[PDB]
Formats: C-alpha cells, structure tokens, sequence
DNA sequence: TCACCAA
C-alpha cells in the first residue's frame, strides 16, 4: 500500500503550559520568579588540555589550566518562608484519529478508517487510555522536580463530570504500580471518559490538573529551558501578575503524557511515542527502518492487519503490539507523506 | 561563467568585440566550437525571440495573461511625479514562453540592443515593428479601471508593469534592509527573463519606518475601518494603498446617492489615517481548470483605520449608511453601529475637524519636491522617516480607443503607475483636500494646493 | 444557452476580521498577544529514512536519525488569570445579486435577472437565509476555537432594530438543530432582515456579532495563518491599540458563513459554495464537470429554469436544488467566463 | 497531448 503525497492527522491530546506558584503559610499565592547570576567554575573541558590527536596542548601549562572560567546561568529556587508549590495545566482527549485531517488518495483514506474502527471493535481503548492517564496522575509532567522532593499530590477536575474532584495523595508511597491507581474511588469513571472520547465522533473530555510540591528548605526547581542560536541556561517563561515566571513547555508536557512505547524488540524502558522510536539518553533509534518495526513498515502492511483483526481467532501479541504502536502515532499526529 | 551570464541579463548594469559575440552565441546553452554550428532552424527561431521582446510586461502578477507591448512612456509630467519616462528607457526583456528564455539571449540582451546574415536581416527589419501594442481584452486576465474624463464619460485603464522601473528599483535597493520589501513569485520562467535573474524575488520599496499618529457642506465619515486591503499600490512600491482607490471609494459614495438626489457631487475629500499595519498575508486563489489551483504568488495587505471629510456641492441617516460603498481597494470597509451618530454635516472646516473622535492621525498632503529618481525618493525618506511613497496616478501609453471588449463600454487606453511622496499635516485647507486631475496624457489625484 | 465572455457579480455577503480579546475577572478587556518560541522535535519525515525508490537510505543510520530537529512556531495561548475571550466581527447583506457587475450580452442579462424575480416569487429567500444565519449564530466562524471549549455564547446587534439585543446562550447544549434556532424569541425578526435585504433594490441588514468563549486553563487559540513562499507557523495579525493581536481573516470568515452545499448527488456533509465544489479534507471535486452538475452546467440550463418556475405545479426536489445552488453561487460572486 | 525552462 503506497503512501499519498498529502496525509496528516491532528492530535488527540492537547496539553498546555504548566505555571508555578509559591504558596506561603498564610495560603496566599505569588508567582515564582528567577534570576540570572554569574559564576566561576574550573576550566575542565578536555579540549583545553588535550589536542584532537591525544597528546597535550603545550600552551596549557599547570598555571594556565587553573585560571577560573566565568559563565552565567538562570537560577530559580523556592523562597525561604514558602511552604509548597502549585503546578497547574489542562489536557484534552478529542477524537482526532477517526479519519485523516488531509488525504488525497481515496483508497488509503478508506483503509485507515477501517484500522481505527476494527481496533476498537477487536482490541478496544482500555490499554491506551490507561497508559496515557497514568502520566497525568503522577508527576511525569513534573519532570525532574519530582526527583529530590518530599511528596507530591495530584488533583484533577474533569469537565463532563458531576461532582467529587479526584485526588491522589502522596505518590512515591501510595500510587506505585498500575493496580494502585485502579484501587482509587473514582478511577474507572475517568478511564470511561477517554474511552468515550476516542469512541465518539465528538468526544471531548477536558481535565484540569493541579499538583503540589513539598521541596526541601530553599530548594531548586527546574523548568524547561529555551533553544538559542553570555547566558548558558535560559528558562522558558510567561507573565502571570506582571512578573515573569518559569513554565513547563506545552510541547514538553505533551512529551511526558506520551512516554508509552515499550513494544519494541528487547524493550525495557518506555520511550516517547514516535516514528522509528528514538531514545535521547543514548543517541540511537530503536525500531530502525531495517528492523521492520517502525511506523512506515507497519503502514505499508495495513491491508495485512485487516485479515487479522476481522477473523474470530484472537491476534497474537506480535500483531496487537504493532497495532498499539499504530494507534499511538495516529494520536501523536504528524505528516505521513512520501515523494 | 555565472558572472558573464548576469552581466548581459537585465538586472545588472551594462558593459574587445570578438569575445562578446562569441559568448552571446553561447548563451543559448542551458568556446568557439559550437559557435561554428549554424542550424537553419536555430537562426529562424532566434528571430522569434525579438518578436516577443517586451517593453512593459503584461504578465507580471498573473502569468496567464496574453499580450505584447514594445512602447514608450507617453508624454511628460511634472517634477514631483515619477514614472518610466524620467528614467532612461533601455532595460527591456522577453515576456513569452519558458522554452526560449535562453534562446532569447542572442538578440535581446542589449548602450543599445542587437535588434547568409543579410537574408536574416531583410525579414527582421520589415517585421522589427517597434512601438507595438497587441492586446485583446476578452480571453485573458487584465485589470480594468473606470476613471472620469472631463465633466462626464469614464475611460477604462489597464495598468501594465514597466520593466525599466522594476530593474531600476531592484538594483538601487540592494544595500537597504530597511526601505526594501521582497515579494516572491513562482513558475518564474513563465514570467520572463527579467524575473529569472532575480530568482522571483523583486525587492519593492517599503515606506521606511512604522506608522505612528501624533494628536491632530463638509460631510464627515468617521472610522472607516478597512480590514484587508492591498499594500501593492504600484508594481514597484508597497505600503499605504493607492490614491485612486480612495478616490474611487468616494465617487462610489457619490454615485450611489445620485439615485435619489441627482446633484450630490463631492468636490474634494480630506483623508485622516490612523493605524496602517502593513503585513504579508496570504491569498488562496480559487481552483481553475486537471482541476487545481493557479500559480502561487505573494501578497502584501494592510488594515487601515482612517476617517474621511468630504466637500459637498450642497439627507437622512439611513440614506447614508445603505449608500456607503463596501470595498476600499479589495478590503471590506465598515463603520460600527455605535459610530453612526457622527455622520452629521457642518459648515466650517474648523468645527468639522474638531467633530470626529479618536483624534490622533495624520492628514495626507503630497510632498511636492522636485524628484526624478529613487535616490531622490530615499533622500527625502530619511529626513522624514514617516514619509510614505505609493501610487498617485496613472501614466498612459497610448490614446483611448474603441475596443470590442472594454470595461463598461468606454474608451480604453493602457496606463502605468505614478509614484509620489505623501506628507502628513498636524493641522492651507486647499492643500489637504484632494481631487481628480486629468492631464491629456495622465490622470493624477492631486491636492487642491498644486 | 451559451455563456458570455464577460460575466461577473459582486458578493452579497461581506464579512470583516475577527479580533480576539481577553476579559480579566475585574472586567478589564485586554487584547490578546502571542510569541514565537523555538522547539525541538524528532526527525520523522519519511524522506529522511527512505529514498525515492522506497528502499531504506544508507546515510541515515540508527544514530543519525535520533539527533534533533529545531524549528520555530508562533504560539498563542489564553493568559493565566483570565476569564473568557470576546471574539467580534460584523456582517452585511446588501443584495448585490440583483443585477450583474459586468456583462456584454443583453439577452443573457435578462435571463439571470428574470430567474431571481421568478425565485423570490415561487420559492423565496426563506431557505437560503435560514442556512446562512445558522452559520453566524452558532460557531462556524470561530472555526477550531469552538472545538475543545466549555461553552460559548453568541450575541447579535442588528442595525434596523429597536430593542432586545439577540442572544444565544450555551451552544453545544441548546442550539443543536434547525428547529431550535426557530424556537428562539426573535428568530423570525432576523430572517425577515435577510429576506428584506435580498428582495429590496437597496436593503442592507447590518449585524454586529460578539462571541464569548470559556476555555480550559491556559489553553491554545487557533487563528488563521499566512500563505507565503525559519518560522513555520506565522499567524495573521492586526494592530489593536499598541498590541499585536492574532486575527481570523476576512476570507477565512466568509468561507464559514457559506458552507451550505449538501445538494450534490452523494452529499453527507455541507461544502463551501463554489464552482465544482471542492473539499480540502479529501482533495476531490464533488460536482466534477464530467458528472455534469457543476455551476457552468446550470447557467446553460437557466432557460429551462424559466419554464419550470412558470409552471403552476410545484417542481421537484431534483430541480429546485439546482435552483438553490444557482442562487448560492450568484450570492458568492466571481467571474463566470468560460 | 508533451517536451520545453531557471535562481
């Protein structure tokens, strides 16, 4: 099955920026702030002591190496009399994977709809909607702030929802595994929102997440930081009360909800969902185009999965993990052209 | 061999008589050896390229159009105006097919041009046919404008972009990252050779700095807010839209009211601009027959919020609002419902100008300083960083004739734009008021004070 | 009936841009702003891993394809301590559909003008004015903004009008169908403005529309964005006060008022009104000219549509949907040459 | 109908 010269989806999950507040002991809330400050490190770089060949640069004497290396970073930290920190954003789940946003082949548009329709008939939205929702309900979107902290607590406010706000108190102790989320008072009701969001031709399901970080005394908080082409660490920011405050990128927050991919060969750790799924720690793609298990090698066998999903015999674990990866890209979005 | 290619091509200035013409043979390639090869089909087809050598390119926005122009800017015009007459007329080009854009480099590279050697010359001299207009108006894509001549009877005008003004502006504005505003076009070999060399980018003349308005029988139209107009006031400058567009707005506002009161007849109109905001938006053209969109271009637009003070020969509220015209240079113009209280007339100019609200705008007064060139323009654009150049009138190219297809059954002549500089008064009442002036060879919206 | 080589109308419906504002909870109205911020995504393109034959490329190894891909986009979002967003434009209906803008043939000029006075006599402007006004009063002109929101209100303000500014509160709940717009307190006082507009020699019918969008916390907004030939998502903008503000176009708006066409042979969704009616989800032409139900194969039948409407019998749905589609393109305007 | 063409 060939790929058209125009194909694209929108995404079915829509996050926003995360804003940071300082909650004082009197329960009053002030936006967080930061500052740039210069420093003076050593001159450890190994381009400054050793040449490309390996032998030492002869102009880098003992006295010269220990000279002091001045730089500049942005520095954000919790104030002294503060108590905790509020983080707050909002997600959507909005059925953009039902059909292509753009497609100029008539056969391919009819086939990709039958994948999405035979996936919910035969496999169902229970596995995906659980995997996305855990990353909201813990601090996966509070990336490094969660690490080195006493406790964090998550509070939802879903919109097509009558009463009884949803709470998750003291993660790292209470909500460790999958079953610890299922034992919640109202958990299956929220999973039924995202299942009804994806199953409906207008499913909407707005969440309103709010977190609470108890950091140590005078601790450090790490926001997202900018791309630039002399400051060496420039934070992303907005404006809340006329004072600039650090924020967690909307794109960054969507990159944390969607760390789901662990269906690759010899997989240990959940990667971010993407075409030929990369790993930014060690700079390599798992699911390489020679592996046979990236996206565009599963798209070009999309007729083969229709003879599998339509039969009464249940499909093997190789050929539903190829379908879990296939839907999780159609929720991610992107352009699927060729030539 | 790229610097020899650009030096003969019409967007570089010009330039021991044997190296040249044996290079001029070798610019049909896509040397002295293939200079010897004489195809009889190469000699007879190279004569076709001078036959479509063109003065003013009719294909300049729309490459679908159809016509040949080898004529000169007709007449003469005063010092403060500027057309393709005042610049020496020799940068011409090829406006035909993309098949022959390299085979036109043998006889159209031009200080003058090259327009059995004797056998070729006899045919060429008889058909050289300089000063040629070959346009038929019906099955092509041309603009058309009705403008009144004398007391009554309009004249239809089809402006055509001159080539000697384009390559003039493209060369002088290289060093200026501030007064230059690039528009890019696609399918550029169908345009012509004078668009191949620049690559499609044309390097227009922008109105310098930004717009900032300082505090500043006469019927007052307040807050005429146009949403999406055009900034391409000429084929040469971008900025505030042309002053035949503000005239055609008022003479549509007059001509509607002449359904009831047949003697309305605005004499002059005072323009007070707030808030230009020129920007490159887009233009999705409509699908045209194999059914796909037409060629992709680039379009500048502006969002004017101006106010207008007329000058009437001598009326309800609801007669005025339904007889407002609804387009000011392709853009929807509207008054808000809550602003309908301010359409009342007066008798003295000093009260009519104190009458309208949102006072913080500049009245349009023409900069009547002798000029002839783009450096004449740019020198006055720095002593006044708020001076903005645009199109002020249309410089003709032939006398208006009877054609079988014309805009609304009038006489049709081909015109070219006229670029003037435009002041801004704090507030000479006559100078502020503009009117339509007819010159036996052009038509320019001047103030009364000239 | 053969077409002239000059035929054009002006447009009958004339929109404006859509400004966006921010309402602080102390009822302070501030215009909306945005920024350009650079991102860094993966390296998915299907050309960077595969060559033209479709065979895997040998330059992009496992390491070269996991590298980093920086790009810039304009980013507009709702401010933090805001309440809602007031989006306001204005429409007009001046009936430019009466006589042509340009025509050379006077025999043909009778035929298109005598269709309209045969149309408002026999069928009347009830059907199309029902359809256009159900694109202002709901959220078609808000485009993507209506999607992913809590609730939105619409408030009209017509000009030949006396009292009670027309309100439409909580769409997606109340105003779902055609009849629910009819059951408003003053719906037939406004359909009789568009009907009065199209049937008068100079009928005008200004509106002044104002929306109110209650978004999630800190949410995206989607304005229209530019078409040029670095920054990959450049928003359209206008200067309100001293701020840059994202707008929605004067042509992005007017395409939403004119999504009417469900008169084609296999119509499951309304389409924007135009010659050989195109769809941009799937790049196809419903009403393709070989099918023979495009707009130029209806002007050629405009003589047969005079003896149809002059018959005392009510004509069928097969041959008045051609009459409705003929009217909606004369309302849309544009050159009709061949 | 298709072979033509650039920065």
């Amino acid at each position: 099955m060939k790929l058209p010269t125009n194909l694209a989806y929108e995404r079915s999950i829509d996050p926003s920026d995360v804003c940071f507040f300082v909650v004082w002991p009197d329960d009053r809330k002030t936006p967080l702030t930061y500052n740039s400050r210069t420093l003076l490190g050593q001159m450890e770089a190994a381009s400054l002591a050793y040449d490309v060949s390996g032998q030492p640069i002869k102009s880098a004497t003992a006295e010269a190496l220990a000279q002091g290396n001045p730089h500049q970073v942005d520095f954000c930290h919790v104030p002294y009399g503060a108590s905790h920190i509020e983080c707050s954003f909002s997600v959507s789940f909005s059925s953009e994977l039902r059909q292509p946003y753009k497609c100029n082949s008539s056969k391919v548009k009819q086939t990709l709809v039958q994948l999405v329709e035979l996936y919910e008939t035969k496999i169902g939205w229970t596995e995906l909607a659980t995997r996305y929702l855990m990353n909201i309900c813990n601090g996966k979107w509070l990336w490094k702030n969660t690490r080195k902290a006493y406790c964090w607590n998550i509070v939802l406010t879903p919109w097509p929802w009558n009463g009884e706000k949803v709470g998750f108190e003291d993660i790292r102790t209470n909500y460790t595994s999958r079953q610890d989320f299922k034992n919640n008072k109202n958990w299956s009701a929220i999973v039924e929102m995202i299942k009804t969001a994806f199953s409906s031709t207008d499913g909407l399901a707005i969440f309103e997440v709010r977190a609470t970080l108890h950091l140590p005394t005078n601790a450090m908080v790490r926001p997202s930081q900018v791309f630039t082409e002399q400051n060496s660490r420039v934070f992303q920011s907005t404006t809340i009360d006329g004072e600039r405050s650090p924020i967690l990128g909307a794109f960054k927050t969507g990159a944390a909800i969607a760390t789901i991919d662990d269906w690759y060969p010899e997989a240990t750790e959940p990667l971010r969902v993407g075409r030929f799924g990369v790993h930014r720690e060690d700079v390599t793609c798992y699911r390489h185009p020679s592996t046979g298990k990236d996206f565009f090698s599963i798209l070009q066998q999309a007729e083969h999965y229709i003879e599998v999903l339509s039969a009464n015999k249940t499909p093997a674990q190789e050929t539903i993990n190829d379908m879990h990866f296939l839907m999780a890209n159609l929720i991610k979005g992107g352009m699927f052209q060729h030539k | 061999t790229t610097e020899l290619k650009r030096a003969f091509r019409p967007l570089t200035p010009h330039i021991n008589e044997l190296d040249a013409l044996t290079i001029l043979v070798n610019l049909t390639d896509k040397a002295k050896c293939k200079q010897k090869l004489r195809d009889e089909k190469w000699w007879a087809s190279c004569i076709n390229c001078v036959n479509y050598r063109q003065s003013h390119n009719p294909k300049f926005p729309d490459i679908r159009s159809e016509g040949v122009i080898r004529t000169q800017a007709l007449g003469e015009l005063p010092s403060f105006l500027l057309s393709s007459s005042k610049i020496p007329p020799y940068h011409w080009s090829y406006s035909h097919d993309s098949k022959y854009v390299n085979k036109s480099a043998f006889l159209t590279n031009e200080i003058s041009c090259l327009g059995k050697t004797c056998k070729a010359m006899a045919k060429q001299l008889a058909d050289i046919t300089l000063t040629t207009i070959n346009v038929t108006l019906a099955p092509n894509y041309l603009t058309q404008i009705s403008l009144p001549d004398s007391d009554t009877s309009y004249i239809s005008l089809s402006p055509v972009a001159s080539l000697s003004m384009q390559s003039h502006f493209h060369q002088r504005l290289q060093d200026e990252n501030r007064h230059s505003a690039i528009t890019r076009f696609s399918r550029t070999t169908n345009m012509g050779v004078t668009a191949m060399t620049c690559g499609g980018a044309f390097r227009m003349l922008k109105s310098g700095a930004k717009f900032s308005s300082p505090p500043h029988s006469f019927l007052v139209l307040p807050n005429i807010r146009v949403c999406g107009a055009t900034a391409l006031s000429s084929p040469v400058t971008v900025g505030i839209p042309s002053l035949t567009a503000f005239f055609g707005f008022v003479h549509a506002f007059e001509r509607n009211i002449n359904r009831t009161t047949s003697s309305f007849r605005v004499e002059s109109f005072a323009i007070c601009v707030h808030q230009l905001h020129v920007e490159k938006r887009g233009l999705t053209a409509e699908f045209v027959e194999t059914i796909s969109a037409p060629a992709t271009r680039d379009d500048w637009q502006c969002d004017v919020v101006f106010s207008l003070i007329l000058n009437t020969n001598f009326i309800d509220q609801d007669t005025l609002v339904t007889s407002l015209p609804k387009r000011l240079a392709r853009g929807s113009a509207k008054i808000a419902i809550d602003d309908f209280k301010h359409i009342n007339s007066f008798s003295t100019l000093e009260t009519a100008i104190e009458s309208l609200p949102i006072e913080a705008g500049r009245w349009l007064s023409l900069y009547a300083q002798s000029n002839n060139n783009l450096s004449d323009l740019l020198a006055a654009m720095t002593e006044d960083h708020q001076l903005m150049a645009s199109c002020v009138g249309y410089h003709l190219l032939e006398e208006p004739k009877d054609k079988p297809n014309s805009l609304r059954g009038y006489k049709h002549a081909i015109a070219e734009c006229i670029i003037g500089l435009i002041n801004s008064i704090t507030f000479d009442p006559n100078t502020i008021f503009w009117s339509l002036k007819n010159y036996q060879n052009y038509l320019v919206v001047q103030p009364r004070s000239i």
